[PDB]
């Protein structure tokens, strides 16, 4: 999806945890956003 | 100051019919350095009572600390003379 | 600041603004004395019954020394009032 | 906006959706029981 | 006299009346060109 | 447990008053969006924010007119709020009696040193703790009296407050027992005192209070008014001052930026700390002290004004005295004026009492027995009414 | 203060190779007073 983004809007960054309007006009993130992710070692052992 | 100006989006408020009632008094509020419009542009929704159909304008960029060499004969990495230089004592680390 | 002619195209000035620089700028208590003193005196004794915790003396003895200090404070207070 | 979902660490235990719980406001103590709340947790998220 | 003076929206009906006077002028003319209008046209005395 | 204090006020009112109830349940939804906000309501009938700064107020009020509210809200300008201070120790030790004239109550009052306030809200002294652990701290760390540090009752308002009440009397002239039913009698007072405050109903700082001899306690107390009343008394009597909060100023920028935050920060009632480089970069740091009354505007004058580009981070550093008397009732100044050196506390003291709906300068028969306020005047502890 | 266990992300190495252009020593001292200056302000939180 991010790389069909044409004009200015190809050179946005993503921005994912910046979710209010406030965030995405200001361009800074104002509320503490939270995420769960499953992320992997060098051993190939994936951690939440 | 160098803006466009524009006709009055809202010209629907006089500051004769809102009589000083209770919360307009100005021997109530504190008055200092003046809130020049800039200040007003800047934070819409706190320096006007009423900011209708404002838009919220980019805080803030990090700084670009780039430099162009005008020098062509330097290389592409150096150490400019723009640069405020790093000491040894500038790291010491004080309690190792 | 915005003074004037929200828009011009009505009235026929084509109005500038200007900051009118013609404008003229702006041009004892002896209580308290002896509230201390009673306080050096409570102090004293207070060292005095600490010193003898310390060192591990009676409890009623530490009171009858502390009895004793107050006694002499208040005939020293008595006597060095002048 | 109408509502607000809460967000926080189980410390313990499982929550559910749909489970009778007590909400202990800020200076809930054991004799002062006027400062707590009696809900059900209707629904559970993984906040992304 | 004085009061014409101090007042700020008798000064501001007299610039438009005044705008409006010399406007009846050039629509007579036939145009309403700023510059084809100095104010030696309309401030000279009636004898030149 | 937060960093800073919201020390910005905005004093908030509904455009269409028949959407006021409207208003109060979005207030109530930002008092759960944002956590360091603090809303309120005075007896004057407006309703108070209060935030950190320029930016946490507009993203508040932004959320108050469009995500919650849904509806148009007058915003005052924004104003600081103060705090309370005593300068010197109390020329006269008063005394409040009961309406049933039975129970007499004599006190004096005096300042801190520094470092008390500063630990008191990091948690350094507990009043939960034990008071052997509270005495041997207070004699390690800055020499008090070994009965002083013994008989310090509690800090106020809160837990963590940073007012100090704490009794000199002795035991062979007050019954103990009945001292400390009294105790937690004037604990619960002088919380609530130090939680209103005389000088402007602002909560108060720096300040210990110390009961002298010679009152008398008589069974049974359901009276409240009379030891609050002499509280305010003798924290008016203590030669009082208020402090306003201050911003540490972080410029970050060339050396062109550095010139015209000196020229700012002169303009502003504030002063530079320091001015360094910054390693291996061409910025430049400059850090400083503004107040917060004076920072409304400060960071967007300094980024436009410039001839390159300096970007300013105003947080939370302090409390510091406002210049001028603010008992002075000679000092009177002109409206459309900002206030002058002197002036400014006097002034400060003057809206915020007006602000908050309350009468004119403060009366001092308000605040005591007429016998002791007859007797006061005859002392010449007092000024002209 | 809280003693949550702390790690340290330097970020923006671009900037080192692109916008400052400085030789890679001068990198390493850069990073360098950039670890001792959190480390010292680690140091004077508490000191000891």
């Amino acid at each position: 999806r991010l790389d069909k983004r044409t004009g200015k809007k190809r050179d946005e960054q993503l921005r994912y945890t910046d979710v209010h309007v406030i965030e995405r006009d200001r361009g800074l993130s104002i509320k503490a956003a939270p995420m769960s992710l499953v992320l992997s070692s060098t051993k190939g052992k994936s951690h939440l | 100051p160098g803006g466009p100006r524009f006709e009055p989006l809202y010209k629907d408020i006089d500051p004769n019919d809102e009589d000083f009632g209770e919360f307009n008094a100005m021997d109530r509020i504190i008055f200092r350095n003046p809130i020049r419009t800039e200040t007003r542009v800047a934070y819409p929704y706190l320096y006007n009572s009423r900011p209708r159909s404002v838009h919220l304008s980019w805080h803030s960029y990090p700084q670009i600390v780039y430099t162009k060499t005008e020098d062509p004969e330097l290389p592409a990495f150096y150490f400019d003379t723009s640069i405020n230089p790093i000491s040894s004592r500038a790291v010491a680390p004080k309690n190792l | 600041d915005n003074v004037g002619l929200p828009t011009p195209r009505g009235s026929g000035t084509s109005g500038y603004v200007q900051r009118n620089l013609a404008h003229l700028r702006p041009r004892p208590d002896p209580g308290l004395l002896e509230h201390d003193r009673k306080r050096e005196v409570e102090v004293k004794v207070f060292e005095l019954r600490d010193k003898l915790e310390e060192e591990g003396v009676d409890e009623e003895e530490i009171e009858s020394r502390c009895s004793e200090l107050r006694q002499k404070l208040l005939a020293e207070m008595e006597r060095n009032k002048d | 906006a109408k509502s607000f979902y809460a967000f926080g660490r189980v410390m313990s235990g499982i929550a559910r959706p749909g489970a009778d719980v007590r909400v202990l406001g800020e200076g809930y103590t054991l004799d002062d029981e006027e400062d707590m709340v009696v809900s059900r947790i209707s629904d559970v998220f993984i906040a992304e | 006299r004085e009061a014409a003076v101090s007042t700020v929206n008798l000064l501001d009906t007299i610039v438009k009346c005044e705008t409006k006077i010399q406007t009846r002028v050039k629509i007579g003319l036939n145009s309403k060109m700023p510059s084809r209008f100095p104010p030696a046209v309309f401030y000279t005395p009636k004898e030149l | 447990s937060h960093f800073t204090e919201s020390v910005l006020k905005v004093a908030v009112e509904p455009i269409n008053p028949s959407e006021l109830p409207k208003m109060l349940d979005g207030i109530r939804k930002i008092n759960k969006s944002y956590p360091l906000i603090t809303t309120k309501v005075e007896e004057s009938g407006e309703h108070i924010i209060l935030g950190t700064g320029e930016l946490y107020m507009d993203c508040v009020l932004h959320d108050l007119r469009k995500l919650y509210a849904d509806m148009e809200v007058r915003v005052s300008d924004p104003v600081v709020r103060f705090c309370e201070t005593v300068q010197d120790m109390s020329a006269t030790k008063c005394y409040a009696i009961t309406p049933n004239k039975k129970n007499t109550i004599t006190m004096a009052a005096e300042p801190l040193d520094d470092g008390i306030a500063q630990d008191i809200e990091s948690g350094a002294v507990k009043i939960k703790d034990p008071p052997r652990k509270v005495a041997k701290f207070f004699e390690e760390k800055y020499g008090w009296d070994k009965l002083a540090a013994r008989s310090i009752w509690a800090f106020g308002p809160d837990e963590m407050g940073p007012n100090i009440l704490q009794d000199d009397t002795l035991p062979t002239e007050v019954d103990k027992k009945r001292l400390a039913t009294v105790k937690e009698s004037i604990r619960q007072g002088f919380a609530w005192a130090t939680r209103e405050g005389p000088l402007c109903e602002e909560p108060i700082r720096n300040t210990k209070f110390r009961l002298i001899d010679v009152s008398l306690f008589p069974w049974w107390w359901p009276n409240y008014s009379d030891r609050s009343t002499c509280l305010l008394f003798l924290f008016l009597d203590g030669l009082p001052r208020l402090m306003e909060p201050m911003y540490s100023v972080s410029m970050t920028g060339p050396q062109s930026s550095v010139s015209m935050v000196y020229n700012i920060l002169s303009r502003r009632r504030g002063h530079v700390l320091s001015d360094g480089p910054i390693a291996g970069t061409p910025l430049y740091r400059v850090n400083g002290l503004i107040p917060v009354i004076d920072s409304f505007g400060f960071e967007t004058d300094l980024r436009i004004n410039t001839p390159g580009q300096a970007m300013v981070s105003l947080v939370f550093d302090r409390w510091s005295i406002v210049p001028g008397d603010p008992l002075d009732r000679e000092q009177v100044t002109r409206p459309l004026q900002m206030a002058t050196a002197q002036a400014t506390a006097r002034d400060f003291v003057l809206k915020t009492r007006r602000r908050k709906g309350l009468s004119e300068d403060v009366t001092v028969a308000k605040f005591l027995e007429p016998e002791f306020y007859q007797s006061l005047l005859e002392s010449g502890t007092l000024g002209e009414p | 203060l809280e003693d949550i266990p702390l790690t340290l992300i330097i970020n923006k190495m671009d900037r080192l190779i692109l916008e400052l252009k400085i030789p890679p020593t001068d990198a390493y001292f850069k990073l360098k007073h950039v670890i001792e200056e959190v480390n010292t302000v680690i140091e004077n939180t508490i000191p000891g």
